[PDB]
């Protein structure tokens, strides 16, 4: 037991209800009791979606209880079939479900329902949100996805964009724009702006593109395996890496790698003496493994910035956690408890600190300027405006955003220097 | 009338709670999920290091009901350790620690054994399996009454958990009125308990404090029945009820709450413009729907099409259900979609709904406004009946000023 | 001989010198003293330009005098010519240089220089940089734009933007992106991304699209009277401006109006509920009058704000800004003073300001949130990220600008009542 | 050479003299152009409400000297309404001031007559003919000087304006060496204001304070002629000529110096690692460049390959230039595209330039560092050695490193 207050991730229901929510006509009945439609706010607060969460809920209660339960997930499938008539069912169980004695996947097939159905295994005590958003992508794809005929032309899949996710929306255009530049038309985006129809033509692509391994590393490599799609290692975050993914891309496509570097202005803006001042500015840098990685790469190879700290809270990334600190020269702070984050700050007096939304909570009472680079954010932090933080303009977005707490910080200093 | 009930468990009600007693700290023992809930749904609160905790469930600890408790047991004592300005600990109950049958009864009376008197361990449920947002309160409240001390002094209880500005005008208006003493079950700290007895006769003033009401009669106090205060009516009904039973004559109630009437009534037709003759729906998020759709058909004029409120109890709200008029059908069984399939086909000009059915009730082109601001936000009494009525009117003149 | 700290425009000179320096080929000899070279650190730093302006600066002293002050002219335009070898040079005096009894034009023409010269009488005390823009640019376009022939499609110039402008780049991009899309090439983007080639070209456009009337009236009512070329009245900032900017310009064009809303965000983030508390909170506005007059539309008929304050610094638009003022029960303030500034500010005690960077600075002291929605900035209101504040784009550019400050202001007095 | 010059006018003196004089109000007579530049310049302490301001000079200011100086009376005195606080008002002269002739000597002897005891009304010409960069604050220092009342007394007497830290650390050394009482011409307040005569021999702190240096001359004081204190040696043997002039022993001198001096030279050789076997370009900007590359040359390593100074004042500098090598190209005027020309064949590894020439030469590839930055922060003594060895140390060249 631990008195957990702050969760990095929710339960991996709320990741398989991000990867529903995501796709169209794909529908999660989930077993949960009375009050655990909780997570629905997530999705029309947090992302300021018009529609309601695909999702069906039992909401059992204590006299449902024992014979009535069954019955209950079973009326609750059915009726979620004839109202929202969807295209795949997936059913699943929360923690008060998974204590019970149903069998969701049995009463689901019982119920013989026309479109596929998904079962869902996601231990919910033992593992969390990002599991149980990889874990739903991949019997999705395994239920749906099956060996295709290559489209003609090139074609990639963009893989890993659930809902709920930081800038996954803007990051999906700019890297369409990347491949679209380069010649390669995107197949199909998965899990958001997806459909079974769209997972049934996952196979015609030549190549996966895994955006975000935290939600999609599963299927990569799966459809590595039976649909014979290599999938990329390089996150297209900062332009550096942004360049060797587009050198990766092009491998992988066949296509000679091109890059419209017209709007990118985030190399001239460090060079620049206005940016001087950043040189050797301690950062600290928390968050989902991928986002901080990359974030590391940004800010020491391109903004002047020395890395002194760095961690994650996925322990399914924490082996390329540790390794890439080892890079930074430091060991990576893998950890779920946001005390440990900031007894980690306090120790070492980060002068940025680039993290989540606990993280940029965590600056503000010891007075350290902060960003926001990582998953677990607020209604604010989703924009109306286009922020992606992949490719060129998304370097754009990760300079300015990096240097806005710094500027202000600088000129508060100088107005209270000048009083 | 069953099916999906888009509410939220009574483990909401914890971050009221916490706000308003401040040396009581609320440890969930539920798992990832009710801890998720707790954070989304205290939004900034868990930033700024709330007296509430979860103690999230492994699997070793469903299998083991003895190392269940065992680490429970070491989680408190860590807990008052790191916290020794808690005097009094709400061990609240949740669906996955009904379902081990972690009975959270016996480990609070183990941890009132050895951390006695210093905190007082008090259980109740806020699973959603047996209870609902404001049934959280309730319980917690039906919680704290049988520990209460006996009194033999005739003492009015304002039993429910009010913001300080609101109670605090709740008891200089009554001070005014000329009553004897006021204490509130909800109180601030441990030491300022106060006592029930068979002369004791209490108030209430949110309409979701049922269990409350029956502890409290089960240890003699008698209800004062009155409409709940929403509003300028409403305030004044509460006070003459209140005052029917102390004594207090029409010439000094009307001589102490005329002047906060008549600004009251003002304030509220001044911010209930656009509210007058309009169709407002009510779905069971609260169960302030009915004491409050009271208040928008009387003041703002509004015309209630349907009052949904999570469960009816009508000997509390039997007042305010009177004053209601006969139009509004009003509805105890929640089935989200049924509900929804109800909203559309009445087309209201207001929705007053959960947070997670607004947003898409407004891309639908309903306006709506969410009802779990009601809870937090101030609302009660006389200072507030302006704000209260603007609250429900910033969503319509929003919509038609964005049009 | 009033006390002036800050001023809102700076001379004339320096409105040509953007110009200037939005051009290729076009090169600013300017008569002025030694130490009046201040203006290129505003491009070289404000705006993070690569190169040098293109302003060459005489640099007298109290020894050069009479017959010295002429030649040193007389070297300056001839070394241009020689070292920087522009398709056109535009000749100038600084205030100082005005004082001085040296005719600028007379000069020019006996270097007899091959390439066109246009010399640009900008009155230093009477008149400011907004006009010291305009004047020089409709002095170009009457030099260099003549009468051709119409381009075979529908092409558009886009008059107006000049460097140190507020957003122009990315407002150029986000009107290209519109005009594109509905069918409309660009013929010239002047003087920004213009040219002497370009400012020739500047007739074959079949219409005019003046983005910003400060600096582009001029020449557009010459341009409406010499080239035949009617000029777009509205400035497409914000949702209902952009969808008359796209009426006006398929009026003009004969295309179908064909407006891109995919994108578009503004309308939904406004109409949600965690908007609501956006309503009846007042706005006081200042700025440039397009900007201001822009705005305030914005703020009322789109994000639910009441306007109590409506003024702008460029007296030039004094008749359009009161006009707009009229229409929401309001006086307009028409001052160059920032004190008359802070005292409406003052005297209104609004929720929100939206203005230039010392209106900016007067929130912060007064502690009113606070965004920058007009022509004088700093270093850090020239954005790397793409921030349009005009077309769909802008729209939502605009909401997330306008709505962070009250969202820090509300967050903030949540966590101090929390805390 | 006589072409284009890329240096400041001196009313930007004004900008870093505020911030030591709490007690003078600048107004600068003047031209939309000068308000500008002032205000551009100042960037954030024009939004601090400081204490310059500009009376613009109007179309109907231009004709009649009467006229004009009436308006200025107005203006001064409505400004003393606004500001009774101030007892220092500086007449400062522009350059379109200076074309109209429009006297202020005269002008501040009629406030001075108005309201003299109430405020003293200085004046000095801060304008682009005349006057550039921080030939402002010495101009300025030069009108407070004929002003300053008569001593008998010889003290320690220190020229220029300096941060508080800076100033406070400077006096600690020179009363731990024992002799001379220490005194600021640049005096906070009016009234702490020095007295100047035969006998106080005066020390200067910043280069570029020719004509304030020739003013305590007519006033009888002679010069100590020493390197600056621009790193641990400068400012070891500007203390050393002090203590020199007040005949303090080698042994207590050095036994005294010894911790700061050791300070410093760590400091240095920390910030300067990337500094060691570089080439450093100075254009014309501040009048700092001699002592700027003497410091670099000597503790940094750092070899100059040319050195642009605005004004040269050799009187001064003698023992500065002696400290420097002889591979420095000393040049003095001003032609922005000789000089370009001179920083693009030298290839210099950093280029002290101003800061309308910086970014154009980082686009170029050249490292660059803007010179108006050493006389806002502090780069004075040992204390700030450290800090002018990294200012230095990465105005890229830790960046370039870093990016490339
Ligand atoms: S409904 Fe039950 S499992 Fe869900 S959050 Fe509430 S108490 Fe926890
Ligand atoms: S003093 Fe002369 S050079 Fe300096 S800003 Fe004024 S006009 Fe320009
Ligand atoms: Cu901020
Ligand atoms: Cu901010």
């Amino acid at each position: 037991m631990k008195l957990t207050l702050w969760t990095y991730e929710g339960p991996p229901h709320v990741g398989a209800m991000r990867v529903a929510t995501g796709m169209t006509g794909m529908h999660y009945v989930l077993h949960a009791p009375q009050g655990d439609t909780y997570a629905d706010l997530l999705f029309t607060m947090i992302e300021r979606r018009g529609k309601r969460p695909p999702v069906s809920y039992t909401t059992f209660q204590a006299r449902d209880l024992g014979s009535d339960t069954a019955e209950l997930f079973q009326s609750a499938c059915r009726d979620a079939y004839e109202r929202f008539q969807p295209q795949a069912i997936m059913v699943g169980s929360s923690c008060t479900a998974e204590l019970i004695q149903d069998d969701t996947g049995g009463l689901a097939d019982a119920l013989s329902l026309p479109v596929p159905v998904v079962h869902l295994e996601l231990p919910s005590y033992q593992r969390k949100e990002n599991f149980g958003a990889d874990e739903s992508f991949l019997q999705i794809c395994r239920k749906l996805a099956r060996p295709m005929e290559r489209t003609e032309k090139v074609s990639c899949n963009l893989l890993g964009p659930t809902a709920l996710g930081f800038r996954h929306r803007d990051d999906i255009l700019e890297v369409t724009r990347l491949l679209e530049g380069m010649g390669i038309a995107v197949n199909a985006v998965a899990p958001m702006g997806a459909s079974p129809a769209d997972i049934a033509r996952l196979g015609a692509a030549h190549f996966n593109v895994l955006l975000y391994p935290e939600t999609g590393e599963s299927a990569a490599r799966w459809a590595e395996k039976t649909l014979k799609q290599p999938y990329t290692k390089t996150v297209p975050i900062g332009v550096g890496a942004t360049r060797d993914f587009v050198a990766e891309v092009a491998a992988l496509a066949g296509v000679a790698p091109v890059a419209d570097d017209s709007r990118l202005r985030q190399p001239w803006w460090s060079a620049s003496v206005d940016s001087t001042y950043l040189t050797g500015k301690r950062v600290f840098l928390f968050g989902d493994a991928t986002h901080v990685i990359a974030a590391a790469r940004v800010a020491r190879d391109e903004m002047g910035f020395e890395v002194v700290g760095m961690g994650c809270y996925n322990r399914e990334f924490a082996r390329p956690m540790r390794a890439a600190a080892k890079g930074y020269g430091l060991e990576a702070l893998v950890t779920d408890d946001y005390l440990e984050v900031e007894e980690a700050i306090q120790a070492l007096a980060p002068e940025l600190i680039l993290g989540t939304q606990m993280e940029r909570h965590i600056a503000k009472r010891l007075g350290i300027p902060c960003a926001v680079i990582s998953a677990p954010v607020h209604v604010q932090d989703f924009p109306a405006r286009y922020s992606p933080q992949m490719g060129f303009e998304g370097a754009n977005v990760l300079f300015d955003t990096w240097i806005h707490p710094l500027t202000m910080g600088l000129e508060e200093h100088l107005l209270t220097m000048f009083r | 009338e069953r099916g999906q009930r888009e509410v939220f468990c009574g483990l909401t009600g914890i971050i009221w709670l916490h706000r308003k007693m401040q040396d009581a700290f609320f440890l969930v023992v539920g798992s990832r999920t009710c801890a998720h809930l707790l954070q989304s749904a205290a939004g900034v609160m868990i930033f700024a290091e709330p007296r509430f905790g979860t103690a999230v469930l492994e699997e070793k600890d469903l299998a083991g009901l003895a190392d269940a408790n065992a680490e429970l047991d070491r989680e408190v004592d860590r807990l008052l350790a790191r916290r020794p300005d808690i005097r009094q600990l709400f061990l609240v109950g949740s669906c996955p620690s009904e379902v081990i049958k972690l009975d959270l009864h016996r480990a609070a009376e183990r941890l009132s054994a050895h951390h006695g008197p210093a905190v007082r361990v008090y259980n109740f449920s806020g699973s959603g399996i047996e209870t609902t947002f404001t049934q959280g309160e309730d319980a917690c409240l039906a919680s704290i009454v049988p520990t209460l001390p006996a009194t033999e002094a005739r003492e009015l209880l304002l039993v429910g958990a009010l913001p300080d500005v609101v109670e605090d005008q709740a008891v200089s208006l009554l001070t005014q009125l000329g009553i004897g003493p006021v204490r509130c079950l909800p109180a601030h700290h441990a030491a300022e308990a106060p006592g029930v007895g068979p002369n004791t006769v209490f108030a209430l003033v949110q309409p979701f404090l049922g269990d409350t009401h029956g502890a409290l009669t089960r240890r003699g106090a008698r209800h004062i029945a009155a409409p709940f205060p929403f509003g300028e009516e409403g305030t004044t009904l509460w006070l003459k009820a209140i005052a029917d039973e102390f004594g207090v004559s029409a010439e000094t109630f009307e001589a102490v709450t005329a002047a906060p009437r008549a600004r009251a009534r003002k304030a509220v037709a001044a911010a209930s413009e656009g509210l007058r003759g309009k169709s407002v729906f009510f779905l069971p998020d609260s169960q302030l729907e009915p004491s409050l759709a009271r208040f928008l058909t009387r003041e703002c004029g509004m015309s209630a099409v349907e009052v949904g409120t999570p469960f009816l109890h009508r000997g509390i709200l039997g007042p305010d259900l009177d004053l209601l008029a006969e139009g509004p059908v009003l509805s105890e069984g929640q089935d989200v979609e049924r509900q929804l399939d109800r909203v559309r086909a009445a087309r209201p000009d207001l929705t007053v709904c959960g947070l997670g059915l607004a947003n898409p009730l407004e891309a639908e082109g309903f306006t709506t406004k969410w009802a779990i601001e009601l809870v937090f936000t101030p609302v009660h009494f006389y200072e507030q009946a302006g704000d209260l009525a603007g609250l429900f009117s910033r969503p319509v003149r929003r919509r038609a000023i964005l049009r």
